[PDB]
């Protein structure tokens, strides 16, 4: 999984296990087709590292990356929720693209 | 072609409705011939549907038999009031009657009775020389339209089964419109008692073809035409091939019964849509066995729903397609999970059958009044450069990131307008072959963006200097970010046309402009050989 | 409250003067419309149930001579406010369009019939006539048939389950009771209303109920009230002899037998009502059918039930 | 490439597809399919809802099916469970409840409908964000910034609404006022809008009425619009009966506890009586001995003067909210004040001045105009479907109500796979709470068993999961009282209608419909003398149909053709059995009625008992038993391919409980000694079917019983496969009945020959090892 630094943050803090991680995403295909983003609901994401509720790509870039900063994610078809992806939006072995941008 | 359709039996139950109930009663004579019937008058029955006439075979007993051999002596048969043992020209006296008189048919030639043989609900019958005490048999009318329905029942049998097998193509073409206009549903414009006496009628009519296997017939022929088309003449081949599939939607529109017999047939249906000159008829079929019938909803699989599907890819964007995709989902109130499941995983994440909708931002361009061309014997510098600070950037204002890109774009092509346009539209510069931009991580041109390294790469965000260098005799753009040169450039571009600085961008921007002397001094030095594009100005220029 | 205040000013708002149709006539056509619609079986409508009933109603509402003469005319007025709407021919049509099967539709389309046709109003005959002689409506007699063959007669079986549990003290509710003669009052609005189409010694009427000349089918409506007639004399035959050894009559005997005697009460107005006049072809039809068998077991039950009922006070 | 979509105002084409676009959109995620929706939401999200429904250049079919989308895929499910526990009003005694009043003060003016407490158990809905990474039930939307915007939306159609403007939203007024009113009434159904918003919904709609002391109502609409306002009306109709079955419960419960104190000092009065009477202290005592509705019958019934006991006050009290609810139900020119005169005003203006020329229109119109001159039964009605619970039983009733709801969604969808697990699991919650099996008359208030009934009809077949859960849920309900007992004998044509489903099957015992209609009759006297002879001959047409031609399902497995269906008749003989003999003692018209029943048809006694070639009870018993010992007989083919089902078992189980059904048939001693014909009969019948000496025979046949092997192991036959000592007890049981014993040398010989070897068989078996064998 590739990581694309859109906007560099502090470099210093670091998500850990455990802890909540508000961030604010834009998930699209390798296409440019847009599936999901948390901007348009207003509503940013919370989860919590360590419990792999998030898939491989999004937790590795959500511990890649600093506070404040903003990343492009590349999510291979492998963690892209396998050959079994999510029917109706994303169709099988497909490559994610997320901008994700760590608020807390 | 059935071997048994010859023998004759008492039943019960559906059959005093259908037409092969029906005989005509025949007198022996021409002249005065719809007179009134006496008793011990000779007549010959003739059944309708099929065209044989009761009679006394030579090997068997009570038979139907051809025509061509109905001889007299075959075929007489007379009514009696008891088993007790002339022609006038006029109309009669009138002696039997419909629905009281108890009439006992005997044959003529021999004296038999035609009895039962003693055993659902359904006896033999036989030519008895005794009989039983209830041999006696009531006469009951029908209707007009019943004997007319049963007569072209016959007449197109015989028309459809000599042609499943020269052929009578006129007459098939004639048969077929005729049948077209008999099953013709009133019009909408009717009088609402007239409409459903129409409708009634037309229910009936539709219910007696069925009972006659009129629905198999035609798919016979269907067939057939098919396998004579695989292997002018071939016009009117697909225009009795369009009749057949019209008469079928025809026959089954509107009627429940007939459409619940027919969803046997839904793969057939289904594997009938490839053709270009059959899907339109096979699509409005299959939509009123969608309509009518239930269980074709039950019996539909996941290929059929993939051939519908391919069907709308293959053919294009109509909309009767999604017409039936969205019968398929709910029938009467009730929601199929199966279909809708299967609509939603094979037609949504392809997207390229449906439009596609985003909400967007608008994007504008600004460009100063400083034109740099290329011609033979002109006296145009050659290396300008130019630089743009940004004040003021508010990523994410409208739930989108925020357009801002800056560059060089040629005055032969770069005609961006507000709205729609290639791609998603929001065009700026880069999004055609007539601007190259930059936006601080990567460089734009023909709306294709390539990630290019820098020292410390970001967006362009408040307090960043892009210096901008056009050298148009090689020709090359280059691009700096707060003096540190940027890693990639755009070469061998058509010089034609005019070339201006331009900046595109989307709301929520703060930038200015600097072009040196006394229209902004730069923040940095420029490249060695490398002019302020305010020297390009007129001095008759503003 | 609510058997006194429902539906209580609803028809005069209906059709109070403030479109040529006033609402009245409105909703008398939509279900005019509902019933003249193709289909296979007539679905349950509480719309037309409520306002069948209300309509009903509506008509239903010594002495001087002026007293009665008055009552006459209120009655007239009230019966023309609805027929002058289309009311009787939608009677027809919901009757046509039951199929023959009974429903709560049935039931209020019976009994508006009778509201509108009470007194023998001869206007409302000669819609009803005229409309079934243009239309040529078979299927108005086909449903009068399968209504009348589906009436119910005295159930001694039902009649002995309910004694046997009400001697194992067990309290027996309205719809057991009502198991013995069921639907008796439904009975006596669809006789009624063959009575009332016949009243006045309308000739034509009662010549159209034996044969219905110019339609497709043919259903005798007097054979089938002496069938009826047949099978009620029978069970009422059944139950003497149920009771013929026994000294005294107990609540429900008496009940049923009343039940019993009010529904001959009126099949025996009915067919009097079919033969005045007199009509030749009815009273024919009724020489040579099975009515004689019937007089013959009601003469027998008459004779035996009177010397049986006179020696007690309770069988007043 | 894109364009504008408002480009769609001129290509007519793209237009109409992207229109049925949308409306496939709504049909795919119809009624409550959440993961299609979900994934809806990655197609069109909330912002580009928002933008459409707001933009005001969109074409007409492009408006309402945006609007109708957003409806689809976020609040159709919330108002759809809304609608359905609707009809019921399940109200909590609390402290809050006694709070409700008739009339908002003492002026008697009408409240606004819609305004103001509500003490009645409606469950909520559950929404969860749209996220697609990492579901519960309708996606997530503010629905605060939504009631808001449609509110705005609504004020603004409403004040533009001149008939002199010529540009109307979507082009015409229906496509700018239909889909703001849908959505309007959605956020109403679901209960979104407070007091205040409901009070600008009711200015807007008619402001003279609704006024603090024109409209949408006075103004000419096309028929569209009307039947929206209709649906608006119907919901306030509603919300006006349910405040009112509110008021009439808080006054009931505070007449109660009045009636209690009354009571209370009124028998510690009678009790500190030194010298009372001894009449009137018995009748005191009768009265206070009564059940307590009919205490409550008596305390209420004012027309009994002197021997009801209620004190003038009480008296005066309940004549006095009589009369209120009275005034307030309308039962007892100038503009209206109230919302029924307003309706009626309304409908009759809106007939009166066009002719309607859409049906839904005139039924609708007549139907609002109807339900408005029925308030007291409407009452009634509501009334009917009225409870009362305490505080501690609040929370596991809203479960099971949640759980009720979940099923009634499932009646409109054609039986999706994760919808049934889901249905099973709902069924499995209902049974286990308390309030199901301590309060039956809540669930038969609630209707429980005629949903279940719906649900299993709808299925019947191809799903015997779904029937086995809905048949133990009916035969418990039944088991649970009496009365639920009599609702589901309500039901018995319908269940013997279905009753030759799943009978081959042994392991789906009491999980069939035959099962449920055999719990509705059992052990009931008063029900088993309801009984109809259609229903007791359609079962032993059924009967007689299985002693023809073998089983299909046992025929496909590979079993031997032995020519008729041993295993379902045994099922239908079981039902019989039950039909004819309740709480030990026959019943005889029953009993009369199978026995003349299976005399008409005698292929119901099986290849045995037919006459003239039949062998007889003991021949075929002892066929049976060398059918059992005959594997390639008993089983069917090995390589022919949880339960099977052996041949030889299934013909003793058979002619067993054939025995056992025909000596429940015999008539009581009672009725043979009052010299009763028709008893006499029956019992000749049944002598002449079973010779004493089948049944001695059967009684002496010997049993193979386990053993102790000199390797200390034991050696248990199969019971399944083998004749068993339950075979036996039947021929007892008719020996006893229809024969009887009465002579000495008959018992000494039974005795000798059939009872004692038993008898010592059991003694043999009272070693450490076999005592407790099965
Ligand atoms: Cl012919």
């Amino acid at each position: 999984v590739e990581i694309e630094t859109i906007s560099p943050g502090d470099g210093r803090t670091f998500p850990k296990k455990g802890q909540t991680c508000v961030v604010h995403y834009t998930g699209m295909l390798q296409n440019g087709k847009k599936f999901d983003s948390s901007r348009d609901r207003n509503k940013p994401f919370k989860f919590r590292i360590g419990k792999q509720e998030v898939i491989k790509g999004f937790e590795e870039g959500a511990a890649q990356m600093s506070l404040g900063q903003r990343a492009k994610l590349t999510c291979t078809p492998d963690v892209a929720y396998g050959a079994t992806g999510h029917p109706g939006v994303i169709p099988p072995n497909a490559t994610l693209i997320f901008d994700v941008e760590l608020l807390n | 072609n059935d071997a048994q359709h010859r023998r004759i039996f008492y039943e019960a139950g559906g059959a005093g409705t259908r037409a092969r109930s029906l005989w005509r009663v025949e007198p022996l004579r021409i002249s005065w011939s719809g007179s009134n019937i006496r008793w011990g008058q000779a007549f010959r029955l003739r059944h309708i549907t099929t065209g044989h006439y009761l009679a006394l075979t030579e090997d068997q007993g009570l038979l139907l038999q051809d025509r061509a051999k109905s001889d007299t002596k075959s075929t007489a048969f007379s009514f009696r009031a008891s088993k007790e043992i002339r022609d006038i020209e006029g109309m009669g006296v009138p002696e039997i009657k419909y629905g009281d008189s108890v009439c006992f048919v005997q044959h003529i030639a021999s004296g038999l009775w035609v009895t039962y043989k003693a055993q659902p609900l359904k006896r033999k019958v036989i030519l008895h020389q005794e009989g039983h005490m209830d041999d006696g048999l009531t006469l009951q009318r029908c209707q007009r339209e019943e004997s007319q329905a049963a007569r072209i029942i016959r007449n197109t049998t015989a028309l459809f089964s000599q042609f499943v097998s020269t052929l009578p193509i006129q007459e098939v073409l004639q048969t077929l419109q005729d049948l077209i206009a008999y099953f013709q549903p009133p019009e909408e414009e009717m009088q609402h008692e007239d409409k459903q006496n129409k409708l009634r009628s037309l229910k009936n009519r539709q219910n007696l073809f069925k009972e006659e296997g009129m629905l198999a017939l035609v798919l016979n022929c269907i067939d057939r035409l098919n396998i004579y088309n695989s292997v002018e003449s071939g016009m009117a081949w697909k225009e009795i091939l369009n009749l057949l599939y019209k008469l079928l939607a025809a026959l089954i529109r509107g009627n429940r019964n007939n459409c619940a017999q027919f969803s046997n047939n839904l793969d057939w249906l289904i594997s009938k849509l490839d053709r270009l000159e059959s899907s339109s008829g096979i699509l409005e079929v299959l939509h009123c066995i969608l309509i009518e019938s239930p269980e074709a909803l039950n019996l539909i699989a996941e290929g059929h729903i993939k051939s519908i599907i391919s069907l709308l890819d293959k053919h294009g964007r109509n909309h009767k397609v999604l017409d039936v995709l969205c019968s398929l989902c709910l029938c009467n109130g009730v929601a199929v999970r199966a279909n809708q499941n299967l609509i939603c995983d094979n037609l949504l994440p392809r997207r390229n059958l449906l439009l596609q909708t985003r909400l967007i931002n608008d994007v504008t361009s600004i460009r100063p009044n400083i034109f740099l061309g290329v011609a033979e014997g002109s006296a145009q510098y050659k290396k300008w450069y130019f630089e743009l600070i940004i004040d003021q950037v508010d990523p994410f204002l409208t739930a989108e990131p925020t357009h801002l890109r800056v560059g060089w774009a040629s005055s032969s092509g770069y005609a961006p307008y507000p709205g729609g346009g290639e791609g998603w539209g929001g065009n700026g510069v880069g999004d055609d072959l007539y601007s190259y931009g930059f936006d601080g991580l990567h460089l734009w041109s023909g709306r294709i963006p390539r990630a290019v390294a820098s020292i410390n790469l970001h967006l362009l965000r408040s307090d960043d200097v892009v210096s901008c260098c056009l050298d148009l005799g090689v020709p090359s753009i280059s691009f700096r970010i707060n003096g540190q040169p940027v890693q990639g450039m755009f070469e061998n571009f058509n010089t034609d046309g005019l070339f201006f600085p331009v900046v595109s961008f989307s709301a929520g921007v703060k930038v200015r402009f600097l072009t040196g002397g006394r229209h902004g001094e730069f923040k940095f030095l420029p490249p060695s050989g490398y002019a302020p594009c305010y020297e390009a100005l007129l001095p008759k220029e503003k | 409250v609510n058997e006194k205040t429902q539906y209580d000013r609803l028809i005069p708002i209906l059709m109070k003067s403030p479109k040529q149709p006033d609402p009245l006539h409105q909703i008398i056509l939509h279900f005019s419309r509902n019933a003249l619609t193709e289909r296979s079986k007539l679905e349950d409508d509480p719309l037309y149930t409520s306002y069948s009933s209300m309509m009903a109603k509506s008509c239903q509402s010594e002495k001087t001579f002026e007293e009665k003469e008055m009552e006459k005319q209120k009655t007239l007025y009230q019966q023309a406010r609805l027929h002058e709407r289309g009311a009787a021919e939608m009677v027809l049509q919901m009757i046509s369009a039951s199929k023959g099967e009974m429903s709560p539709m049935v039931v209020e389309t019976l009994k508006l019939g009778i509201a509108i046709l009470n007194g023998g109003n001869a206007g409302v005959q000669q819609k009803m006539l005229d409309y079934l002689k243009e239309k040529k409506d078979a299927g108005f007699f086909q449903s009068l048939s399968g209504l009348m063959q589906s009436c119910s007669v005295l159930d001694l079986n039902a009649f002995e389950r309910q004694n046997k549990a009400e001697g194992l003290g067990m309290v027996t509710e309205e719809g057991t009771r009502e198991k013995v003669l069921q639907n008796d009052e439904f009975t006596r609005d669809l006789f009624r209303f063959l009575q009332l189409l016949c009243e006045g010694h309308n000739s034509d009427f009662q010549n159209f109920l034996r044969t219905q000349m110019g339609n497709t089918t043919t259903i005798n409506v007097i054979i089938s009230t002496v069938d009826y007639l047949l099978r009620l004399q029978e069970s009422i035959s059944d139950f003497y002899w149920y009771y013929s050894g026994k000294d005294i009559i107990d609540e429900s005997g008496q009940h049923n037998f009343s039940k019993a005697l009010a529904v001959t009460k009126q099949i025996f107005n009915s067919l009097t009502e079919y033969i005045q006049g007199p009509c030749i072809g009815n009273q024919q039809s009724l020489a040579h059918s099975r009515l004689w068998d019937a007089v013959v077991g009601f003469l027998h039950v008459f004779a035996n039930m009177q010397m049986k009922l006179s020696q007690d006070s309770s069988q007043i | 490439r894109c364009v504008d979509i408002l480009e769609l105002c001129e290509q007519e084409d793209l237009m109409q597809f992207h229109y049925h676009t949308l409306r496939l959109y709504s049909a795919v995620c119809a009624l409550g399919n959440s993961r299609v929706a979900y994934a809806l939401c990655g197609h069109v999200d909330l912002s580009q809802l928002f933008y459409a429904i707001d933009n005001k250049y969109l074409p007409g079919l492009l408006r309402s099916g945006f609007y109708d989308l957003l409806i689809s895929i976020h609040l159709a499910n919330a108002k759809e469970r809304k609608l359905m526990m609707k009809n019921e009003y399940i109200i909590p005694i609390t402290s809050a409840t006694r709070k409700i009043r008739l009339y908002p003060d003492e002026s008697k003016r009408h409240g606004l409908p819609g305004v103001g407490l509500r003490t009645c158990l409606k469950p909520g809905f559950r929404f969860s964000t749209p996220c697609f990474v990492v579901q519960k039930q309708s996606p997530e939307i503010p629905l605060e910034i939504l009631k808001t915007k449609a509110l705005s939306m609504l004020t603004e159609a409403v004040q533009h609404s001149g008939a002199h403007i010529r540009d109307p939203v979507g082009g015409s007024v229906e496509f700018q006022f239909v889909p703001v009113l849908k959505l309007i009434g959605t956020l109403l159904v679901m209960g979104v809008f407070d007091d205040d918003d409901i009070r600008q919904i009711l200015l807007l709609i008619d402001p003279s009425v609704f006024g603090e002391h024109k409209g949408l109502l006075q103004t000419r609409l096309p028929e569209s619009v009307k039947l929206q306002m209709c649906e608006l009306l119907s919901y306030l109709c509603d919300c006006e009966l349910q405040h009112r079955v509110e008021a009439i419960v808080a006054f009931g419960d505070i007449y109660v506890s009045k009636l209690q104190a009354n009571q209370k000092s009124r028998y510690n009065e009678l009790m500190q009586a030194l010298n009372m009477s001894a009449a009137l202290t018995a009748r005191k005592t009768r009265e206070f001995r009564s059940p307590p509705q009919e205490q409550i019958n008596m305390l209420l019934n004012f027309q009994l003067g002197e021997n009801c006991p209620c004190p003038e006050e009480i008296r005066e009290e309940l004549y006095d909210f009589h009369e209120d609810l009275l005034i307030h139900c309308g039962v007892p020119e100038r503009c209206p004040t109230t919302l029924k005169e307003l309706i009626s005003q309304t409908m009759i203006r809106w007939a009166q001045e066009d002719q309607i020329q859409d049906a839904e229109l005139v039924r609708m119109m007549f139907s609002l105009l109807q339900r408005q001159y029925d308030s007291i039964g409407e009452l009634l009605q509501a009334l009917r479907k009225t409870y009362t619970i305490s505080q501690a039983s609040v929370s596991d009733t809203i479960n099971l109500l949640a759980a009720l709801g979940q099923i009634r969604c499932l009646l409109s969808v054609r039986m999706g796979k994760e919808e049934e697990l889901l249905m099973i699991n709902g069924l499995g919650d209902i049974m286990n709470n308390k309030v199901f099996y301590q309060h039956p008359n809540l669930m038969r208030v609630l209707g429980m068993h005629e949903t279940v009934m719906e649900v299993m009809v709808d299925v019947l077949i191809a799903f015997p999961k779904m029937v086995a859960s809905c048949c133990r849920f009916l035969c418990y309900f039944c088991r649970i009282s009496r009365q639920n007992q009599k609702a589901m004998f309500e039901h018995l044509s319908y269940l013997l209608e279905n009753s030759s489903v799943g009978l081959a099957s042994p392991s789906m015992r009491g999980s069939t419909p035959l099962d449920v209609a055999a719990s509705s009759v059992m052990d009931n006297n008063e029900l088993a003398l309801g009984l109809e002879e259609p229903d007791l001959e359609k079962v032993v047409t059924y009967l007689a149909g299985c002693g023809l031609q073998s089983c299909p399902m046992l025929l496909a497995k590979g079993y031997p053709d032995v020519g008729w269906n041993p295993i379902e008749g045994e099922r239908y003989l079981s039902f019989l059995r039950f039909a004819v003999f309740v709480n030990s003692e026959s019943v005889e018209e029953n009993a009369s009625v199978v026995v003349k029943l299976l005399i008409r048809r005698p292929e119901c006694f099986g290849p045995a008992l037919r006459g003239e070639g039949g062998n007889g009870l003991l021949a075929a018993m002892q066929g049976a038993i060398k059918i059992s010992e005959n594997p390639a007989l008993d089983l069917p083919s090995q390589g022919y391919k949880e339960e099977i089902v052996h041949m030889g078992n299934a013909i003793m189980s058979f002619y067993s409980a054939l025995i056992d059904l025909l000596g429940r048939c015999a008539p009581e001693m009672h009725l043979i000694q009052t010299g009763k014909g028709e008893a006499i009969r029956i019992r000749s019948i049944l002598r002449s079917l079973v010779p004493t000496e089948d049944l001695v025979g059967i009684i002496s046949i010997p049993l193979k019983l386990p053993s102790l092997n000199k390797d200390g192991s034991i050696s248990e036959p199969d019971m399944a496969a083998n004749f068993c000592p339950d075979h036996k007890a039947p021929m007892v049981l008719f020996l006893d009945r229809v024969y009887g014993i009465k002579d000495q040398t008959f018992l000494l010989h039974l005795l000798e020959v059939g009872f004692l070897p038993d008898l010592r068989a059991s003694a043999s078996l009272d070693t450490v090892s076999l005592s407790t064998t099965e």
